[PDB]
C-alpha cells in the first residue's frame, strides 16, 4: 500500500482534491499589456 | 403526509457559482460601458452585449 | 435575437492559461465590440491547468 | 435644388465654420473606425483594419516602435502630427 496521498484518496479520508506534489505551478500569463482591452484588470 | 416534504428559505438552493458568474458579467458590462463612454464601441454594441 | 441563429458558448472547464496559434485564426470584431478571432478550421486550444 | 458634396462642404466651412480637425484616437478607438467599415462580424480583410487590430496590444506597439527606431516618446508625439496637405509656405516680402 501507499501512504499519505493516494491512500487518503483511496480510503476517502480528508485530502486535497489535487495532489500538492503533482500540482503544476500556473505559468505566467498576459500582463495587461500583451492583452487587448476588455480582458485587462480594471487597475 | 408521512415524509412531509416542505420548503424553507434555505431549501431554495442557489448554484454555488452564481456569485462568480454574476460578478464576471458585471465586470464585462462595466468595462464595456466605460469604453462606450470613451467612444470605442457604439450604442448598439453595448445594447447587444 | 442578434446572432440570427443558434449560438453555443464554450466555457472554460478548468482554470489556467490558453495556448493556441493566433495565426491560424482571423481577426474580427464581435457584435459586442470586443476584438476576437474567427475560427475556420478544426482548431484545438490547450488549457494548461 | 440640391447641393453636391463639394458646395455643402464649402458652405460648412464658410457658414458653419467647419474644419477637418485631427482626431488623436486611442488604439481601441482607431480599431473601431477601421473595423466597423467592413461589417459587423466578418474576418478583417483590409490591411488597415488588420494593423489596427494588432495595435490593440500595447506590447505589439513596443515592437513596431523598437523596429522603426523610436524612443517610444517620439511615437507618442508622432500621433499628434497634423494630417493632410500642408498649406503653401509663406513668403513675406
Amino acid at each position: 500500500e501507499e501512504t499519505g496521498f493516494e491512500l487518503d484518496k483511496k480510503l476517502g479520508r480528508p485530502h486535497p482534491f489535487i495532489d500538492p506534489t503533482k500540482k503544476k505551478q500556473i505559468e505566467t500569463t498576459l500582463t495587461s499589456d500583451e492583452s487587448w482591452w476588455n480582458w485587462r484588470k480594471p487597475e | 403526509t408521512a415524509t412531509s416534504i416542505s420548503l424553507g428559505i434555505d431549501d431554495l438552493l442557489t448554484i454555488p457559482s452564481k456569485g462568480w458568474l454574476v460578478q464576471d458579467a458585471e465586470q464585462q458590462s462595466l468595462i464595456l460601458e466605460k469604453h462606450h463612454h470613451y467612444g470605442n464601441v457604439h450604442a448598439v454594441e453595448k445594447l447587444r452585449q | 435575437v442578434f446572432t440570427g441563429g443558434t449560438a453555443e458558448h464554450v466555457r472554460a472547464p478548468y482554470n489556467g492559461k490558453i495556448k493556441f496559434n493566433e495565426d491560424l485564426v482571423h481577426p474580427t470584431r464581435t457584435r459586442h465590440g470586443h476584438p476576437a478571432f474567427l475560427c475556420y478550421i478544426d482548431l484545438s486550444v490547450i488549457i494548461e491547468s | 435644388d440640391k447641393d453636391t458634396e463639394d458646395e455643402a462642404r464649402r458652405r460648412n466651412w464658410i457658414e458653419r465654420g467647419w474644419a477637418p480637425w485631427e482626431e488623436i484616437l486611442t488604439p481601441e478607438a482607431d480599431f473601431a473606425r477601421k473595423s466597423l467599415n467592413e461589417g459587423e462580424e466578418v474576418p478583417l480583410q483590409s490591411p488597415e483594419a488588420i494593423e489596427a487590430f494588432k495595435m490593440l496590444r500595447p506590447s505589439y506597439r513596443k515592437k513596431k516602435i523598437k523596429e522603426m527606431g523610436i524612443t517610444e516618446d517620439e511615437w507618442y508625439a508622432k500621433q499628434f502630427e497634423i494630417r493632410g496637405d500642408k498649406p503653401p509656405p509663406l513668403d513675406t516680402s
